């Protein structure tokens, strides 16, 4: 009966905890998609904010990992930032360890490690976050790895996650400068979502050769003048 | 059977005592927070369970270092551990480093701790949802930190038991006053708000407690509202009902 | 970490009920065999692709644990790649910096069997959900094929499978099998046996396989070592195997 | 201290000084720097005033133990081997152990004494005759002079008196004569007239 | 907390029993059988094999030398039996490098059996799974056969059985054996012991694990083709 | 560390875990103790009998145990006590008292009642000997809830109320057992309600009677 | 220096398909001499190790390297090569980095597959193809092999020639002496020969 | 099902365990606290098992300037003073300070809050009042397990202890401007507890009072002390 | 189950209250202070004949004028008293003075709930009985509550509910110590399922000039017959 409660096997080899953070991953009911360029990774991340009260500049699920790496979370912001916070430090140890900066790649492997201590020690819950790593490798060029509550990570050519993750990538796989990957981006997710955006409701993250960074509001709003044109 | 445990997901993927404990925070008495345009106003009623207890001597706003407030509702004792964390982070900040602790870096610290007791089974999750704020070298800042370690940034922030209609109150603020609050208007407007949020709480009397930090009024650092200006907020909240 | 008990106990029957789940949890995984022949063993999988976005190149169910030792699951994936990680260090710690050699197979496997007992009987820890086909050969057993069960037993074999259809691959197998296997008979029966297994592709992108054979020196990244030899690990790449299938 | 140790056909013969001195005095004249280990085998120490004492008796209990739990007595090879890895431990150890022992003993299986020697250091050695620190430097002489494998008991005893006899003349302290003790098939006795 | 999920492994029973030894030794009963026997001249280690494919000639999972004089049958879970031996062979050896002899076969048997006890007593961790047959050769009483079981107790025997069918074959044994059987007379007991014991139709030598120690003591664990060969002499071929 | 309280109090006042460790003391096998003027016996009732080992076992020179119950459990106990001899010996310079012994013991088994994560010993012990120079016999009992108490005859084990029966209706405290002969006579008429006999004299003089002595001793009765 | 502490000598040398080792056999306290039955060459299966220095810890490694190849053989079924048992010295050795023993190890051995006589000297491993020295006279033992040893020698040349060398050297040195043993180690046999030396 | 531990909150978001160790002060002795501007006074009605036997002590004294009063478990309260003892301790040793009051009961605050968020331990069942006087005046500190610690003019806990309560409400105005007369604070008190006795009077070895001032170190009366009072 | 520290819904800890209910089944001990000293008295319980009642030591020493007696899981009871032993000799090395006896209560009482996950409480009741210059003759009542008071007359264990009584009725301040001795055993006989004499019964007393002495059964005997 306890089963259902700490990750243990049950009687049918699976592991519930684990598939109830996999549910846990769409709380926040946002939609994200990353796509690579020949040079850049873009992550587009619905910005849902729908209190007034609130100060949208703070509302984001995009973290700078590193200098290079950027990573966009599916899941709630708690366990969202618990999982940044301890990216960011394996990314400067393994600078301060090993000489140079960690590719995208080994950081979505650490990750996924602890997520699987997480699933075989009973008194650690899995965190309920899905973890994408983007960056453009000195060695690979651009890169998308994405993490789940399970330990399991593997690169992408594009993925999304979310609620409406499948008609995403479905839109994707039909179709299969960094301003047009990102125009790119955000046409491909209005048309898969069938929803436009407005400036504040898109979050946006460029992994470029020399640094990730985040599109401002300004910037999301050029983005989106230049689809209109 | 999934809300017997602090670290257990339900099916839906929900931790139903970080729902229990957010109940325990609606509970609480009503505390606000207003972000002006140079500074931060804290507020909170502070129900007199008794005539015997001593006016203006059970404070519950708490200075974090010099320049951060933090008011809380729910289980007071949680708050005060909170705070307590809270403090030991700015100390430890301040001595690695130099400059006091931006308010940023201190919501992080504040929220991984409370992220952080949810993911055990022996230990319980806080009970308190924390608005707290302060002035740093980028300006003020307002955050509300949830039981479960969420929190935001916020133009104004309301927790308790009078949360709903505050938060209506300061919606009409924010719409009101697009151009960005003033320091002691924004002390008096918290008057009216707490006065009218304690409309839920009418079956007992209450006591107001204001405190600020702005850049001007304060000088950037966290004080308490007292004296004429308190006062002035009073009967300007008074005067508000009618 | 409250949880110093043991979450595997005896039942009434005597069953070790955690460990009968991740021994189901194994028979529901990718279908793995590995063949040993008398020159080589061939250790081979299938690449089962969550999204047809994802980059299969990326996830590699074949694992280098020493240069003459490759390593192939079905089961968890995370736990293989845990499984994997210790392995190596414990192939390094407990015997190359001891010997100045990398360890023969059996003692290798005997250590990850170490590791998953560990998980079997201590406390706070489910047992691996995996099985291990361990391919290996050293310089006085030869060549020789493992397989680990979650329970930490450990069995040597001459052909086995492990995984979603393991009873009807070990068939084909006692079929085909014979002591006078050459590697690349192995490496056809293999491919055969992984067809059989296979749902949908069949090509070099869906299929992982790794043979311990030949020592490669021109693997090896430097010259000058007459007695340093070179891997025998080798991974046939999806060139390799799409070649061996269109002449199959 | 002098401690003596001469393996005859038969037996094992220990003889130890007697004098104990602090300082200024001689404090006694009596002392017997030997323990009982098991009923047939005993152990002669010398060295350091208080380490000596304190390793001798933590050995007499550890052997005591041993015996106890096993119903069963260790050979005076096994407890040679066992106070070597002592003396070994102590050597490395926060403060070794100043203590330099002959192991006298009867192996009731081959039927045959054991005379062991173990310097503080840990170097054990199977020897027909031994002495620690300047003991043997007069008495080495007279010993590969006339030990012979076959001596019995008389013999040995005479040739230990006449070894004494020389260390009391050319050595500049007064030892205040020595105790004499005998390991044999019989058990371990006391020679109270030498 | 954790209180709720904990299995309560060392606990007693209200009949005074513990339930997970006695778990384990209903999960060494369906484990296969071994057997021992000791004869005037030395002792005799057989065990059944509980597929075709399998590498029958590299596979030693029931017998394990512990010594130079020492060797295990083992019967139950494989994986806890090599944590245990391995733990008696750093004890032997222990022993050896603190007094230079070799270790008495009880000793080992006890410090094996003790390690057994204290995962029984405390720890909150099952028990270990296994029975031994423990073969042995020291001076003091020369060939010696001890068994142990997941509770810790030890017990010497002249000729004992662990695994499944225990009873049968002890009941096989009593039938048959006689205190001055020669080695070789022990080794023709152990292998009709085996066959009439066997859950299978047959017995044959890929089934088989056989081992004896014989007078200095010499430990030989048989190869495939000497059982084929005990097998063909003996009768059942 | 495991520290799972596995003895507590039920409603009822009692610790359960104790009460089931003295059920599986009373399904252990054998310990009868008879004391005399200057004996104290101690019996009990395809294996190999030269590697079994006796149920008596030799603390020190002078004190010898016998138990009852789970033999591994046993063994540990049994250490400990000869553990604590030995040091007892090497610090305070002398040998242990039989009551200090028995003190030493039921002190461990009354730990193991009340320290988390640990079960009792399901082991009750009769402790018999001399205190050192001393000839007065003594024989004292040990049980898992750690009680201790000195006996003039006492039986743990299986048939423990048959033959404490016999042993009151036949043992009297105003005359004990006059001889060894007596004590060893009465030890075996109890047994017979196979057998062992050891008997424990002064000056740690512990001897295990030879089979023909008490083939002799059970053809008289 | 507790190396000569006790004094003695240990050399090895190859000659055609055989290993020989040598040692003297005086134990040792500074000048006085206390045993002259004191081996310092061990063979764990058919690798032969030779340990000078401190005569305490030649025992203790020597049951150390007994403790270490018996869990070897139990592992692994089969006996470690004087190649595998070189590395497992060298880690020993720097396992007490510094804690150190005082002692200088020599191997010798003929692996057992290979069938090429090996031997080497001491953490950093001297793997010399001639011959290896240790001791108190290690500067007598190089003249004296330096001069004398010549390749390929069979097993009689090479164990007159290990002999003369170990006679000479420690016939020059103060603290070895008293009786000398060399070890002929080929594949199918060994012959261990006790020398006729000066006994001051 | 919610009411096992302290560390599991229920769905309407209480702690059932904290709850029974506020009912654990319930079923305590009541004992009252009140205080003017210079003097502040505990009185307490102690309780006797049999009446052969003594009176559970119920006022413990910290100092020179401080003490408390219990109602509830007697060794939780033994623990909290000894606590406040070490704190004050500190206090006096690192500063040559004497401990505000304010300052001992957030301690008291903190220490018994660590036992409501963590398993294995109990909150404490016990409930206390600590007097004291500091360069800022008279304190009186209502402490609950829960970790609530208020700063009230008077106050009383334990059984019964309403009608107490009711009456310093009733008399507030009156008693905290008594001022500097300490007998009529004292007096204002034993009426306050007899307030709250049912069958039960006040007796020369029932009561106990303790006072602490500004010229008044912390006294506690007790036997023939308290026969002027009663 | 239920942790071991739980409170119930009425304020008192379950294994508390466990431990009392396994008080309630212990052997009776009755102690009584006066003037010139304090006697106390156990009900010995021997369970067989040929248990040697000699060895029942319900009775010890603590100090040199502080004794007590137990009732109960007499197990827990040695501990308890070992470290009231530590504690009093502690102080005497501490002050170079005496322990106080409530000192000595307080002490042992410390240990009372110090545990959870110390497994469980002690199952033992004391009658702590001793003398000093500040206090004279005193009786406490330790229990594993924590809690102990101080009493003229006190009996616990299974007799406890008539003994108590009686010892109401009976006791007055002005009791000399041999009437003391004559109360405690008639309270005996009366509660005590055996008939009295002194093979089953101990009587112990504690004056400032003869400290703690335990009576022998010669002259507990000679006072029985008194009876």
């Amino acid at each position: 009966g306890y089963d259902r409660h700490i990750t243990i096997f049950s009687p049918e080899g699976r592991l519930y905890q684990v598939e109830y953070a996999f549910k846990a991953t769409n709380q926040t009911n946002i939609n994200s998609l990353a796509v690579r360029g020949k040079d850049c990774t873009v992550v587009i991340s619905q910005k849902k904010v729908p209190d007034k009260l609130l100060d949208p500049t703070t509302v984001s699920y995009i973290f700078c990992i590193s200098r290079t790496i950027g990573m966009v979370v599916n899941g709630p912001i708690p366990d969202a930032r618990n999982a940044a916070l301890r990216a960011k430090a394996e990314a400067a140890e393994f600078r301060y360890k090993y000489g140079y900066d960690m590719p995208c790649d080994v950081l979505a492997k650490r990750m996924a490690n602890l997520s699987q201590i997480y699933t075989q020690r009973a008194y650690m819950r899995p965190l309920g976050v899905i973890l994408t790593f983007v960056s453009v490798d000195e060695e690979l060029g651009p890169s998308i790895y994405k993490t789940d509550p399970a330990g399991y990570y593997v690169g992408y050519k594009a993925t999304a996650t979310g609620p409406k993750q499948q008609e995403i990538t479905t839109n994707l796989e039909n179709h299969f400068s960094w301003e047009k990957v990102v125009e790119f981006a955000i046409t491909h997710m209005i048309d898969a979502l069938g929803t436009e955006f407005s400036k504040n409701d898109l979050e946006v993250g460029v992994a470029t050769k020399d640094k990730f960074f985040t599109l401002s509001a300004e910037n999301i709003e050029e983005r989106l003048v230049a689809i209109a044109e | 059977g999934y809300d017997l445990s602090n670290s257990v997901f339900s099916p839906d993927g929900r931790n139903f005592q970080v729902e229990y404990a957010v109940k325990a925070v609606e509970n609480g008495t009503t505390s606000i927070g207003i972000k002006c345009n140079d500074g931060v106003v804290f507020a909170v009623e502070k129900l007199i369970t008794s005539k015997l207890l001593v006016p203006q001597k059970n404070v519950k706003i708490q200075v974090v270092d010099r320049h951060i407030g933090c008011v809380y509702s729910g289980l007071i004792p949680d708050g005060r551990h909170l705070v307590n964390r809270g403090r030991e982070e700015a100390a430890s900040f301040k001595k690695l480093y130099k400059t006091p602790i931006p308010i940023p870096a201190f919501a992080d610290r504040l929220g991984q701790y409370v992220q952080a007791h949810t993911l055990y089974n022996s230990v319980r999750p806080f009970g308190v949802s924390t608005i707290f704020g302060g002035v740093d070298k980028n300006g003020a800042h307002l955050y509300m930190l949830e039981p479960s370690g969420s929190y935001w940034g916020y133009k104004g922030a309301a927790t308790g038991k009078g949360r709903q209609s505050a938060k209506a109150e300061l919606e009409k603020l924010v719409d009101h006053h697009p151009e960005g609050l003033s320091a002691r208007e924004a002390v008096k407007q918290a008057a009216k708000i707490i006065y009218l949020a304690h409309e839920d709480n009418k079956e007992k009397d209450f006591e107001l407690e204001i405190s600020w930090c702005s850049l001007s009024e304060t000088n950037g650092l966290h004080k308490f509202v007292k004296g004429d200006l308190l006062q002035e907020a009073i009967d300007f909240a008074q005067k508000e009902i009618n | 970490d409250r949880y110093s008990f043991s979450l595997t106990t005896f039942s009434p029957s005597g069953k070790l009920g955690q460990i009968d789940y991740a021994l189901t949890a194994v028979k529901q995984g990718v279908t793995s065999l590995g063949i040993k022949a008398t020159n080589g063993v061939v250790i081979a999988t299938e690449k089962k692709s969550s999204s047809p976005l994802a980059m299969s190149e990326t996830l590699s169910k074949v694992s280098l644990l020493t240069p003459d030792i490759g390593a192939v699951y079905s089961g968890m994936g995370p736990d293989y790649r845990v499984l994997v990680d210790k392995s190596r260090k414990v192939a390094h710690t407990s015997y190359k910096r001891i010997y100045g050699e990398y360890p023969p197979t059996k003692l290798l496997v005997s250590e990850v069997a170490k590791i998953m007992q560990e998980a079997t009987q201590s406390g706070g820890v489910r047992p691996f959900g995996v099985s291990l086909l361990i391919a290996g050969h050293d310089e006085f057993n030869g060549f020789s094929l493992y397989q680990v069960d979650p329970s930490g037993s450990y069995f040597p074999w001459k052909a086995t499978a492990i995984g979603k259809g393991s009873v009807a691959a070990k068939t084909f197998l006692e079929k085909r099998w014979n002591d006078e296997l050459e590697l690349e008979d192995a490496i056809h029966i293999a491919l055969l046996t992984l067809k059989e297994s296979v749902e949908g592709e069949f090509n070099g992108d869906t299929i992982e396989l790794a043979i311990i054979g030949d020592e490669n020196p021109d693997l090896l990244g430097y010259t000058g070592i007459p007695t340093d030899k070179g891997p025998r690990f080798r991974k046939l790449t999806s060139q390799e195997i799409n070649d061996r299938l269109e002449a199959l | 201290d002098i401690i003596l140790g001469i393996r005859v056909q038969d037996s094992v013969i220990l003889a130890s000084s007697k004098a104990v001195t602090r300082g200024i005095s001689v404090l006694k004249d009596s002392d017997d720097k030997t323990r009982q280990l098991s009923p047939h085998t005993l152990m002669s120490f010398a060295g350091e005033a208080g380490d000596t004492v304190q390793f001798a008796e933590y050995i007499q209990a550890n052997i005591q133990l041993y015996s106890i739990r096993e119903d069963y007595e260790l050979s005076p090879q096994a407890v040679s081997s066992f106070v070597r890895q002592e003396l070994a431990k102590s050597i490395r150890s926060r403060r070794p152990y100043q203590v330099n022992v002959l192991i006298g003993g009867y192996d009731k299986k081959k039927n045959k004494p054991e005379l062991y020697q173990i310097d503080y250091l840990g170097t054990k050695v199977e020897l027909p005759y031994g002495a620690h620190g300047y003991s043997g430097f007069y008495t080495f002489f007279l010993l590969d002079h006339h030990y012979r494998p076959d001596m019995t008991t008389e013999e040995g005893l005479d040739l230990l008196k006449l070894c004494v006899q020389e260390l009391e003349k050319r050595m500049p302290m007064d030892f205040k004569g020595v105790i004499v003790k005998i390991v044999d098939k019989d058990g371990i006795r006391q020679v109270d007239d030498f | 907390g954790s209180r709720r999920y904990d299995s309560r492994t060392t606990i007693f029973s209200p009949e005074g029993r513990l339930y997970q030894v006695e778990y384990a030794l209903e999960s060494i009963s369906h484990a296969g059988t071994a057997i021992g026997i000791m004869a005037s001249d030395g002792i005799v280690l057989a065990a059944e094999r509980k597929s075709t494919l399998l590498e029958q000639d590299t596979s030693t999972e029931k017998l394990y030398k512990l010594n130079d004089k020492i060797a295990v049958a083992v019967a139950g879970l494989t994986a806890d039996a090599e944590i245990l031996i391995n733990t008696a062979r750093i004890h032997a050896q222990n022993y050896l490098k603190t007094y230079n002899e070799d270790i008495p076969v009880e000793i080992l048997v006890r410090r094996l059996s003790d390690i057994k006890q204290g995962y029984t007593q405390h720890g909150g961790l099952r028990p270990f799974g296994v029975s031994f047959i423990y073969a042995g050769y020291d001076d003091r009483y020369g060939y010696q056969l001890y068994t142990s079981n997941p509770s810790g107790n030890y017990t010497g025997w002249k000729a004992i059985s662990v695994g499944a069918n225990t009873s049968a074959a002890q009941t096989l044994l009593q039938m048959d054996y006689k205190d001055d059987m020669k080695v070789d007379d022990a080794i023709e007991l152990a292998l009709k012991t085996l066959s009439k014991t066997t859950d299978s139709s047959a017995l044959t030598y890929d089934r088989l694990e056989f081992a004896t120690i014989r007078k200095e003591v010499y430990q030989k664990i048989f190869k495939p083709q000497e059982i084929k060969d005990i097998l063909v002499k003996t009768g059942i071929t | 560390g495991y520290d799972r309280a596995l003895s507590i109090f039920s409603p009822d006042g009692h610790i359960f875990q104790v009460e089931y460790a003295l059920e599986a003391v009373k399904r252990g096998t054998c310990a009868v103790g008879v004391k005399g003027k200057n004996c104290v016996v101690l019996g009990c009732e395809l294996q190999d009998t030269r590697i079994t080992p006796s149920k008596v076992s030799k603390i020190d020179s002078h004190v010898v145990l016998s138990f009852s119950g789970l033999n591994a459990d046993s063994r540990i106990l049994i250490e400990k006590a000869r553990v604590e001899a030995q040091s007892h010996r090497l610090t305070l310079e002398d040998p242990v008292t039989v009551e200090y012994l028995t003190r030493y013991v039921a002190g461990v088994q009354q730990r193991y009642t009340q320290s988390g994560g640990v079960r009792p010993f399901g082991v009750s012990t009769l402790i018999a000997g001399f205190d050192p120079r001393d000839d007065e016999p003594k024989l004292y009992q040990t049980e898992p809830s750690g009680i201790y108490s000195s006996w003039s005859a006492q039986t743990i084990g299986r048939n423990s109320k048959t033959v404490r029966e016999f042993l009151e209706k036949n043992y009297d405290r105003k005359e004990p057992p006059a001889t060894v002969e007596e004590c060893v006579k009465l030890t075996v008429r109890s047994l017979l309600e196979n057998i062992e006999i050891t008997v424990v004299k002064p000056d740690s003089d512990i001897v295990a009677l030879s089979s023909e002595e008490i083939n002799q001793y059970v053809t008289q009765i | 220096d507790p190396s000569s502490i006790n004094g003695g000598i240990v050399v090895a040398m190859t000659g055609k398909d055989c290993v020989a080792i040598a040692c003297d056999l005086r134990l040792g306290s500074q000048s006085l001499g206390v045993s002259n039955k004191f081996e310092k060459i061990f063979h764990y299966g058919h690798v032969f190790l030779g340990i000078t220095g401190l005569a305490t810890d030649v025992t203790t490694l020597n049951e150390m390297f007994r403790y270490k190849t018996n869990l070897y053989k139990l592992k692994e079924e089969r006996a470690i090569e004087p190649e595998t048992f070189t590395q497992l010295v060298s880690s020993s050795l720097y396992e007490r980095r510094f804690g150190p023993y005082f002692v200088g190890p020599v191997v010798a051995g003929i692996n057992s597959k290979s069938g090429k006589p090996f031997i080497a000297g001491f953490g950093c491993i001297d793997e010399a193809k001639d011959f290896i020295v240790s001791g108190t006279a290690s500067d007598q033992l190089f003249g004296m092999c330096e001069s004398l040893y010549e390749p390929n020698l069979e097993p009689e040349d090479l164990f007159e020639t290990i002999s003369q060398a170990l006679l000479n050297a420690a016939d020059r040195d103060a603290l070895s002496g008293w009786g000398a043993v060399v070890y002929i180690i080929k594949k199918d046999e060994v012959v261990k020969r006790y020398l006729k030396m000066r006994q001051d | 099902n919610y009411d096992g531990d302290t560390v599991t909150f229920s769905p309407t978001g209480r702690l059932f365990q904290v709850e029974y160790a506020l009912e654990a002060i319930k079923q305590g002795s009541v004992t009252v606290g009140l205080r003017s501007n210079t003097h502040a006074v505990l009185v307490a009605l102690k309780r006797n098992a049999d009446e052969l036997s003594s009176y559970q002590k119920k006022i413990i004294k910290c100092d020179e300037h401080m003490g408390l009063s219990l109602a509830g478990l007697a060794p939780d309260a033994r623990v909290l003073s000894n606590y406040l003892r070490q704190q004050c301790n500190y206090s006096s040793l690192v500063f040559n300070r004497k401990l505000a009051v304010e300052r001992a009961g957030h301690l008291l605050c903190d220490k018994a809050q660590k036992n409501t968020q963590s398993y294995g331990g109990r909150p404490y069942g016990v409930g206390l009042l600590i007097i004291g006087y500091d360069k800022s005046g008279a304190h009186l500190l209502e402490f609950q397990p829960s970790g609530n610690v208020t700063e009230l003019y008077g106050t009383a806990i334990g059984a019964r202890s309403q009608g107490a309560k009711t009456y310093l409400e009733r008399t507030l105005d009156t008693f905290i401007k008594i001022d500097g007369n300490p007998d009529e604070l004292i007096k204002a008190g034993v009426e306050a507890i007899s307030q709250s006795l049912r069958d039960e009077s006040l007796t020369v070895d029932n009561l106990s009072i303790a006072i602490v001032g500004k010229d008044t170190p912390f006294t506690i009366y007790d036997g023939e002390a308290v026969a002027k009072y009663i | 189950d239920r942790g071991v520290s739980t409170f119930s819904p009425e304020g008192r800890l379950f294994q508390v209250e466990y431990s009392l209910e396994a008080i309630k089944l212990g052997s009776t001990a009755i102690g009584i202070a006066t003037k010139e000293g304090v006697v106390l008295g156990v009900e010995k319980r021997a369970t067989s004949p040929l248990l040697e009642s000699d060895s029942i030591e319900k009775i010890v020493e603590i100090d040199r004028h502080i004794g007590c007696a137990m009732s109960g899981l007499t197990a827990d009871a040695r501990s308890m008293i070992e470290h009231a032993r530590t504690a009093a000799v502690t102080h005497n090395l501490y002050y170079d003075e005496d322990i106080n006896v409530e000192s000595l209560t307080q002490s042992v009482c410390d240990l009372a709930l110090r545990f959870g996950e110390m497994s469980r409480p002690f199952g033992v009741a004391l009658l702590i009985a001793g003398h000093d210059a500040d206090d004279g003759y005193q009786l406490f009542h330790a229990e594993p509550s924590g809690t102990f008071y101080r009493y003229n007359a006190k009996a616990i264990g299974s007799g406890s509910e008539g003994a108590q009584a009686e010892l109401l009725n009976e006791w007055h301040s002005s009791l000399t110590l041999k009437e003391a001795e004559l109360l405690v055993l008639k309270i005996l006989k009366q509660v005590m399922e055996e008939k009295l004499d002194e093979n089953n019964a101990q009587l112990s007393c504690i004056t400032k000039q003869d400290g703690f002495k335990i009576y022998d059964n010669e002259k507990t005997a000679e006072l029985i017959k008194e009876l």
